[PDB]
């Protein structure tokens, strides 16, 4: 689909200028930039995702709605639920489900500062 | 187990 | 045999007396066993069957955050829908929204359902392939738009195959023993006069679990629907359901007329005669 | 927009047997919008405490609501229960019938 | 604004989703799990950015502009013109950050192609 | 004094014939110095004055992909435009895109601009705050929101701000020869007897740059913006323009009317009486 | 929408007989693009004649410079030949050394 | 020099 494929290419964009805009370039950022070359890798494949699970008529590609249903299920035990799934793992679990609680909790008083009028 | 967030209508 | 967790949200707003009401209830088949009401003390989600109370703190916490985000949401829900059909402040609205998943006798995947309703009518749903919506208008159309941007379809599809189907399979392992029995009803039936020359037998039902339930009335072995008032079944209070069925029969001809019960908890169906 | 009105059921959740404590049942169901009054009634007096299920709703949108209390029946005590919703003229009454 | 912050929340979590739908939980993924808690910092941040850009300012904050303005700058120079930039190294790491430079020169080109070649393919 | 650089970008559909045309020309000031046509063998931002010829081959590298990205999009917006407008796809299309920046006497930044049209209409123009936009119609109305939620503004008004008066100045350096001179104009009158009551007088100036300049006709020291034919300043084709203006007279009162030219390369206003 | 076109035939410099010059038709002020413009020497077409890059003013409308070297005679004419869409018929502008 | 680029209409 047309339609689609041009959705996509503007998300791509619009997305570029969001780690565009932020990253200043000197030796100071040396991590920041590789950081963000990551994030672009990041774009482009997830992009690539999103056509092979939305276009019709598309080359042979690895459909990723098992992985998008594996992947949710997870996330929602380690987050939420708790139901189990070395050290070093489980540490950087507890750090992700912290980080998660905080965007949630981000999201949410962005919504009662300035989303609410009452 | 509910759904993880909902989304703006 | 097939199995089904549901969870069910109300979502009130009430116009110069504070906040909107939320309200979420869950359910494994026809057994509730999560609730939050906004207006309660706990501001949690709470137990309301005996098996879900052995999950720890953490699941607890956790249903918790997302049941917040849910009501939180919903809030932002109501003004924005107020704004799209371009209503006042004043008038009071009403969202409800209905997801979960079926799964057949070998607990796998059947369908999951995405359900949204504003004032009492469908607003959008998502379609049984996981992927569409269906907007019954204007205003939902351009919901529809913003939840194809952001892909809600495949989070749903993501859910409802995956953690509704997890989750409902456990909650079904540990309330093992009331969700995977069934209670055959406990028949009876009675008969009043009433008119010079007729008469109602009335058909029960009692204490039946699960509460789908086939009552007919055959009169010489044809059915009718004649003179046959259904009351929609009704839940008895302690976990199981009842319903009668009622005809009117010329008086003297009672013997003609059998009442037939058919509920998955009866090894055959039965027969039932006024003697 | 048609506001729909609730069907009522009053009934007992077993059998009644005079002096045998049981539950005093109320069903109101298929109504909209969610407001609605319901009261247990005792020889016409409202009964205190009269507790209710959680608000949940059917495939057509139409709320339901169990409302119950604890009671033993008599022979001479009449029940009945009394609901109010935006679509009734007054207060509907419906009376229990052991059947 | 109600609207600009409604769609600064959605927009946080429809990234949320594109995050989480790919991250895999294993070990020897867990720097696959570090990286997914910097970009979900990088959401807050850019959130953060537009709260303050737009809405008002909400005062107590630093407009991004400025900044908007100079990055856009250099990187126009470092991916397109080649015209040089001053004071970003010394001796000691000059080289480091020249070939990070070039490693990110040579990702936005290689986005751009992924990009238009989507449009090549499936948008004409 | 002022200055401005401005890029200039024509795309028209060629219905049948292919795929369509993208015509890209950047200016600074009054002179061109770069061009693209899709429809050259090249396929490369080209230089079209000396002094940017100075640029290395990565600076050349580097605009020619700019360039081929908007041409692309351009190529893709056509179809978009068809669809928004309901449009058959057997008619030719044209879009046009403008942008750039002006600075002052000081070099910094005046003003920034980004302008869209369909068809020979304003279709979406970026307003002066470099924030908000002017949305034509229905279907520029749609444009804009896409736009918004792409950040388009403050993309345009980081370049506006930045690049565009960074690489103006640049330009202004390197063709400094050319692009910070002035040329006076050089002037003259010719006389046309059209009646033998009536007489044309034409006061030219040649040679000019840049292109600001103004001339006026007065009788007795009086202006007249009412009986003066006055012609669209013209390029001579070397980089200079040209201009005239003309009163018809009573024959025989010629001595009457003077002209004056005012030009940034003028110390004081010219006047010029015939003969 | 669509807009006429304005038309200046001219010499880039003062035109003298036997000196070279640059012939000069200017079309301006015209929406769509697509156009037709001719020089001609007594009446027949010039050939390889040239024309400056597509560009267009505020108001959206396209101007072009078509050119050709050449040398004024006294008896030789010349003049542009220009067609469009908003034209009834192509209008031929004589060169006139005003 | 042109941006670096332009966004689909």
């Amino acid at each position: 689909d047309k339609e689609i494929a041009k959705e996509i290419f503007n998300m791509m964009f619009m997305l570029l200028w969001r780690v565009f805009r932020s990253q200043r370039i000197d030796a100071n950022n040396v991590e920041l930039i590789k950081f963000n070359i990551r994030v672009l890798d990041w774009i482009m494949a997830e992009a690539d995702n999103d056509l092979c699970y939305f276009i019709g008529t598309h080359d042979k590609c690895e459909n990723p709605k098992e992985q998008w249903v594996a992947n949710y299920q997870n996330l929602n035990n380690v987050v939420f639920t708790n139901k189990e799934l070395k050290e070093e793992t489980k540490e950087v679990l507890k750090k992700f489900k912290e980080k998660v609680n905080q965007f949630y909790r981000h999201a949410f008083d962005i919504i009662n500062k300035y989303g609410l009028e009452h | 187990s509910l759904l993880m967030w909902i989304t703006q209508v | 045999g097939s199995h089904s967790m549901r969870y069910f949200f109300t979502s009130v707003s009430r116009p110069g007396r504070g906040e909107p009401r939320f309200i979420a209830v869950g359910y494994v088949d026809d057994t509730q066993f999560v609730r939050f009401d906004s207006d309660a003390a706990s501001q949690r989600m709470e137990p309301r069957a005996p098996w879900i109370e052995q999950e720890g703190p953490e699941y607890w916490d956790g249903e918790t955050r997302k049941v917040k985000a849910h009501s939180q949401t919903h809030r932002v829900d109501l003004g924005t829908l107020r704004g799209y059909y371009n209503q006042s402040e004043a008038g009071s609205h009403t969202v409800q929204r209905m997801y979960g998943c079926d799964v057949g006798s070998d607990w796998r995947f059947l369908r999951g359902y995405h359900q949204y309703a504003y004032d009492g009518k469908d607003y959008i749903a998502l379609k049984e392939d996981l992927r569409s919506w269906t907007a019954a208008d204007m205003a939902a159309q351009t919901t529809k738009h913003k939840w194809e941007a952001a892909h809600v379809a495949e989070q749903l599809r993501a859910y409802l195959e995956g953690t509704c189907v997890e989750w409902l399979r456990r909650y079904l392992e540990n309330g093992k023993e009331t969700l995977q029995r069934t209670d055959a009803p406990k028949t009876h039936m009675t008969h009043h006069a009433v008119s010079d020359h007729e008469a109602t037998l009335r058909c029960w039902a009692l204490s039946f679990y699960p509460a789908e339930i086939t009552l007919t009335w055959q009169r010489d072995g044809e059915d009718q629907t004649q003179d046959t008032e259904l009351v929609e079944t009704r839940p008895a209070g302690d976990g199981t359901f009842q319903k009668w069925a009622a005809v009117v029969v010329p008086s003297g001809q009672e013997q003609r007329y059998t009442c037939h019960v058919q509920h998955e908890g009866l090894p055959k169906p039965l027969t039932l005669r006024w003697e | 927009m048609i506001q729909r009105t609730p069907k009522i059921q009053v009934y007992s959740r077993h059998p009644a047997e005079n002096g045998k404590s049981n539950f005093l049942n109320c069903y109101v169901s298929g109504f909209h919008p969610s407001d609605i009054e319901v009261d247990l009634l005792k020889n016409g007096e409202r009964i205190e405490k009269v507790e209710h299920s959680d608000l949940s709703f059917s495939k057509d949108w139409s709320f339901y609501l169990l409302y119950y209390t604890e009671f033993t029946p008599t022979e001479k005590d009449e029940y009945a229960c009394r609901v109010n919703h935006v679509t009734l003229s007054q207060p509907k009454i419906v009376k229990w019938d052991r059947d």
